[PDB]
């Protein structure tokens, strides 16, 4: 009864019949800024329904040498729907996410995606002294994906990723991974264009596998934003 | 959930097991949580009472270390770096105490720093010199000279100390504009995009207030930095793959196992060779 | 205990010894023996 | 005045002292605390989460192919598929995890491991493995027979993906030390070993060649004394870019 | 009514008719594990009767010119019955000792041995700076003898060798000696086969000597483990 | 049995004895027991009130002294121990200490270290120098040179102090693995045959931080070591023959007498000879 | 702040201070305590615990035969056996004792000692000897007429193996010294010798010489002040590996 | 009294005066001037 | 095995007891003397000293 699960927001809903249970980002849960912990003074804008609903991004496929994929919040969605026009149109914003991975295949099939939310994934180039640029950074709802997982392509390794909030998606076992971040950060909201809170990894720690008819297995990501707050009205940087 | 742990836990005695529909020992990994098989119910266990403490590894503890954060040496004579440097501060030129810090996310701590000076000629004795220390915030001006007016210090926090002195030292505050730093930053530093990635607190300028002298010395000013007060979130993958620079996360590994790119930990034969195997 | 009229100057806190390793260990919203599936 | 006398010790400085110390900026307010998700107050709790081990630490190996242990549909019976070295101080399988690296800043450790292996073979895909084991005292076992006479638990493959060994702490001192001498009685953990407890079976269209990943952490009777510093990290020059800082 | 005494353990019991009282080294009696004091978290195994018995190792022939005898406990008894099972078949053993050495001769015979119980006695090499070995300090049953007993082979001196847990037998006065050893270490529990808690020495301060009809005078040693304990069950080191 | 003896015990008068089946002065030594016959039962005693204390042989004191353990020279100049020295921590080096520690076979204790130094000219005068001493635990990277990264001490404890300051000083917890500290072994270090027979800290690591002077000096570096809150467990015969290595109890004896391995005693005339007799 | 001074004495480094000083390991947990036999907390629970006297310190005597003293059945009467020279600072029978080694450690000494003799002949071996310590002042005695005027025991072989002779404190000072002086008034103690009461008288199948073992110790009204560095240990060059401690 | 937050940076304990030499001298099971056989 | 070590003395005898150590309540007086229900084991004698 934790394998079967249904996610509502808005005007959108998710349900999955092969779950693991779910993660709730170190213990929390999404919320409002309260008044003792505000900053910016200006009355904030709570779109609710507009805003905090799922957006799916566009699938990658799952290749036999696939190394990895990631996604930055909020940069992956700062263009999508409501959610990026009140980005564009706002200095301020603060939410959290309810990121759901799905992944299905056959019984034939095998291979295990671990899913990570990394906080402040702060990305390293590899083989130089040259910082990463914003190409390399920046790549919205495309997302980029990993040069060397086995480091999470910042020199440390992917097999200690799991002190970050996460779930696995193993083949024989569930189709998706659920995972409901809340609000990450060192100040109460941030601007949007110029830093990534959270980054969803998605890394094929075992490679997919298969003696049976060979198919495209796409891997798919829903990310829901939640309790959006926004301040600092001003005109769209689009 | 949350609650008071001084020692380790103790152990309870366990009997045989043989329950249906109970598998202790059995997990998902899918669910993200770790196992949480006891080991009461993996074996049989006896009574035990654990007063292995836990202080060593409070966080405040752990990160509770004078390290060395700068290190510079100069020439002390007359230039006719003169007889004072000016150091962007930053924690990310040592090794040790980048890779402790570099293990949270974020972290909220008031700083001691500890200034140790020596000297050295270039022998007819050591001099036992003054030097000023100041704190040149982010905006302020910084000296131009040995002797320029910024020295005057009015408003900037300046330490004077002699070499014959203990090391200065002194707290600096938990200084952030926000609630703690950020020992890492998925973000740009400025609103265009030709900004820096990843990653200001100012610079210390050090200089030697006596004139110089008929000779030369090297001085060298080694600067430790002790974390207290200190709160800790998100704790992260270490670093594996040697540092590259202090400006950014960038990775290339050892030329050779352990540690290279390729593999972090060195070869063994293989899987079904026991390394330090006893040879009774 | 501290004679500098600023407390941030005191000397270490080494008394929190409170902890929740759930955050870690068990960020499940569903809480034996019992198949977690 | 009051008559004083100074002290041996009296102007040194030690990293590890601890003091209060003159405030540079006077009547400074820090920023104000915010609550911020994930707090973690002692390393114990770290440690305390399992992370991946490199078993297959072999050439041939590259990057992730380490992390997991081929086990394929055997030919002959009560087969050995793999060991683990427990040396976290001697580099090996266990040296890179959390728990590993953490406790490499330490020089004393006590109390209980646990290694969770997920098999990561197609549904149809079944099986029984036994996991060993084995308390310090001689060579590490080779045969199942042998193996199993210790620390065990079989694991059937099925919904449950995971298995978990429970390493018990079992020492005849409080602590053990990380010596550089592996074969150091105050030292030595041991072996575990993993062989079939049957066989690897699938059908046809699965693949006839699975994975497992290792996972270890510590249980909450661990205990880390005497802090040092870890022999993971090195610098032999100065990094790009810390020279510049000083122009 | 302190030169009679019986000693019953298992199925073995001894007596004697002309003992010296006995002792209780450091005043202490044997006793099992308590949980407040344990290390070991795994149940362990408490043979009792099959265990703590009575062993009796091969004897040795007292000559006039004979420097001493001596055994290391455990390994004296890690290759006998139950008990040196229980040890190759376990990483850790606890245990206390029930001695007693035997030797009787004529009311023409004299002669005087010191029975000492040495705790941690490490022996030393003679005239070298080269540690003993392995073959230097493992005997198992058939024990050891002195080189130089006037220094206990170590350096000190028998002299006050007396410090230690003892008694004599004055063979115009006794013919046993018995000696109650707890156990003794700075662990709850510790590996039979590298570490040996008391040595048992047997030295002739006062040699062997008589006129009349010359015989083969033995010394005998039995010794009955007591409370035993072990844990870290695995194969055995045989 | 046990009791608070704060000074020696009284001796009460005693009168005429000639009971029958009462023989106080006859003993069986071969029971074990040391001979219990009080003055009072072997002549006739006065009343005397003890005031003697018995505070100077309290374990703590006999032991609470501080001693050398370490004691080491080294060449301090330009090396084109190169200005720093590495010591695998002992405590069987020096006789004087070795041999009290060796009076008991278990001690628990903690430990105050001491550490004194001078220097000397290879005369224009002396050099107030600092150092730096590093504590590095089992297991853990000692340096490989004067200014390796290792100094930068980001976990290891490290105590930076000049010779003109009083002797630097700590206090090491009691550290064992164990209850207390093993000061005999009667066992082996591994679990192969081939280990190592009787008897790790570590190692401290001292050099001097300033670089090279244009001349040479030597440095000395004495450490001394006082245990405190000692606990002391089964008494041991005391040394006799000379101490040969700090790695075992190996023994050969003086050339001649005392403490020669044939006799401990030196030799009088015969037992009937008064050596140091009066001649009134 | 507060105004002070510093007194002479100041920065010195006195091997017998007590102060507290820096903790080298913060929060560091040590091994919790556990009961062991034998625990000791004051040397004079040692020195109590009777060792033997090499009283055969003589040429010709090796090893063990110096710890025995030999008597045989005598032709004449009043036979004098042995003496004890009372030397604990100047080498002697004393000197290689618990009480002798441990009070070397000091300078002062008070209390009683007791001398114990145990008669290692055969069962059917019998004799009378007469034990006495003589306060100084004179010469050591050379008859039984003599002796006997002194401290004395007489002692009858039987089944009590051994007999004690009291040395019971005798002094007109609280304390006697450790004098490099034997014959000093504050060091000299006096003598003890044996001479045959009877005589020893064996029958044919018993040896006729028998050995006796003498013991020794102290009181509980003993006490030891002024603690120096024993003069029975020494050093001329480092020991072997001492210098290898540093490679 | 001791100023450091570590007990064991305290001076020295010289106030254990208990003792029981019985352990060394009497480590006989059964207990005058009777004949001790 | 169940033993007795036995000190010539003043007490001129030594019991050695043989327990009734059997699998079934009795013991059967068997023409077999290997058989399982009718062998009761052995008592061997050695010097002690
Ligand atoms: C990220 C991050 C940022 C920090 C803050 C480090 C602060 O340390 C500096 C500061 C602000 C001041 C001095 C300093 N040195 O001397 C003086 C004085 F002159 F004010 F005394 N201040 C030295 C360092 C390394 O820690 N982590
Ligand atoms: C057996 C046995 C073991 C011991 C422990 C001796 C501990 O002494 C060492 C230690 C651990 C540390 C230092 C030390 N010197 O300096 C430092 C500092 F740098 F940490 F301050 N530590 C010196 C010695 C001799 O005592 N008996």
């Amino acid at each position: 009864s934790d394998r079967v699960l249904q996610l509502k927001l808005g005007n959108s809903a998710i349900v999955t019949q092969e779950a693991a249970n779910y993660c709730c980002a170190y213990g929390e849960w999404p919320n409002y800024l309260p008044d003792h912990e505000a900053v910016a003074i200006d009355k904030p804008t709570q779109p609710e329904t507009s805003t905090d609903r799922f957006y799916t991004l566009r699938s990658v496929k799952w290749e036999s040498n696939s190394t990895g994929w990631w996604w930055k919040l909020p940069d992956a969605l700062n263009n999508i729907g409501m959610f990026g026009q009140n980005v564009q149109y706002h200095y301020l914003y603060r939410s959290g996410f309810l990121i759901h991975v799905q992944c299905n295949a056959t019984k034939f099939h095998q291979g295990a995606l671990l899913v990570v939310a990394i906080p402040e994934h702060q990305r390293g180039a590899h083989d130089t002294t040259t910082s990463p640029g914003f190409n390399d950074i920046m790549k919205g709802e495309r997302g980029g994906t990993f040069n060397h997982p086995y480091v999470l392509d910042d020199g440390t390794s992917i097999a200690c990723a799991t002190i970050f909030p996460h779930q696995w998606i193993n083949l024989r076992t569930n189709n998706s991974a659920t995972i409901v971040l809340p609000w990450m950060n060192v100040a109460p909201m941030d601007f949007p264009l110029r830093h990534n809170q959270w980054t969803l990894a998605v890394i094929p720690v075992v490679p997919l596998g298969t003696r049976t008819m060979s198919s495209v297995v796409p891997i798919t990501v829903s990310i829901a934003p939640m309790c959006c707050e926004f301040n600092g009205l001003r005109h769209a940087i689009t | 959930v949350e609650s008071i742990i001084k020692t380790a836990t103790d152990t309870v005695k366990s009997e045989i097991n043989a329950e249906l529909g109970v598998v202790p020992s059995l997990n998902a990994v899918e669910t993200g949580a770790t196992s949480n098989t006891e080991p009461e119910e993996a074996i049989q266990t006896r009574t035990v009472i654990n007063q292995h403490g836990v202080s060593e590894t409070l966080v405040e503890n752990f990160l509770g270390r004078a390290a060395l954060v700068s290190k510079k040496s100069f020439e002390y004579k007359n230039h006719a770096h003169k007889n004072f440097f000016k150091w962007t501060i930053n924690t990310k030129s040592f090794v040790q105490l980048r890779r402790k810090l570099e293990l949270f996310t974020y972290l909220r701590f008031d700083a001691e720093i500890t200034i140790l000076t020596t000297v050295a000629v270039n022998y007819m004795g050591l001099p036992d010199l003054t030097l000023q220390a100041m704190f040149v915030p982010t905006g302020a001006l910084t000296p131009k000279e040995q002797d320029s007016f910024h020295w005057q210090s009015g408003s900037n926090a300046s330490v004077f100390f002699k070499i014959s002195d203990p090391p200065a030292r002194m707290t600096i505050p938990f200084m952030c504009i926000n609630s703690a730093y950020s020992v890492f930053y998925d973000g740009f530093a400025g609103f265009e995009k030709n900004g820096l990635y990843g990653i200001t607190i100012g610079n210390l300028c050090v200089r030697i207030v006596n004139e110089h002298q008929p000779v030369g010395f090297t001085v060298t000013v080694r600067v430790y930095m002790k974390p207290k007060h200190i709160k800790a979130w998100a704790p992260r993958p270490p670093r594996t793959m040697p540092y590259m620079s202090i400006a950014n996360a960038n990775y290339k590994g050892r030329d050779t196992a352990p540690n290279t790119l390729n593999a972090i930990i060195g070869n063994r034969a293989s899987v079904t060779t026991m390394p330090h195997n006893i040879v009774t | 205990i501290n004679f500098y009229k600023d407390s941030y100057a005191a000397s270490a806190s080494k008394q929190d010894f409170s902890q929740d390793p759930s955050k870690f260990t068990e960020p499940v919203v569903e809480g034996a023996g019992a198949p977690v599936l | 005045g009051v008559p004083t006398y100074l002290l041996p010790g009296s102007g040194q400085f030690l990293t590890t002292d601890d003091h209060s110390s003159a405030p540079v900026l006077p009547c400074f307010n820090p920023t104000p605390e915010m609550h911020i998700p994930g707090q973690i107050r002692n390393m114990l709790e770290m440690i305390q989460v399992e992370s991946m081990m490199e078993i297959n630490n072999t050439d041939g190996a590259n990057g992730m192919e380490r992390l997991r242990v081929d086990i394929s549909v055997q030919a002959d019976l009560d087969q050995l598929l793999f060991n683990i070295p427990l040396d976290i101080q001697l580099d090996g399988p266990l040296r890179n995890t959390l728990v590993g690296n953490i406790s490499r800043y330490y020089t004393h450790w006590s109390g209980s491991l646990e290694m969770t292996f997920m098999f990561c073979g197609s549904f149809m895909a079944t099986g029984k493995l036994i996991l060993c084991y084995t308390p310090p005292g001689g060579s590490c076992p080779t045969t199942r027979e042998t193996a199993m006479l210790g620390t065990h638990i079989v694991w059937d493959f099925g919904l449950q993906s995971s298995i978990t060994l429970i390493i018990p702490w079992i020492s005849g001192s409080h602590y053990r030390m990380f010596n550089s001498d592996a074969k150091s009685t105050n030292a030595n953990v041991g072996y575990v070993t993993c062989f079939m407890q049957t066989n690897l079976i699938v059908p046809s269209e699965s693949s006839d060649t699975c994975s497992l990943i290792g996972f270890i952490a510590a249980k909450d009777d661990f205990s880390l004394r005497l802090m040092r510093d870890s022999p993971d990290i090195g610098q032999s020059n100065h990094l790009h870019g810390a020279e510049a800082a000083y122009q």
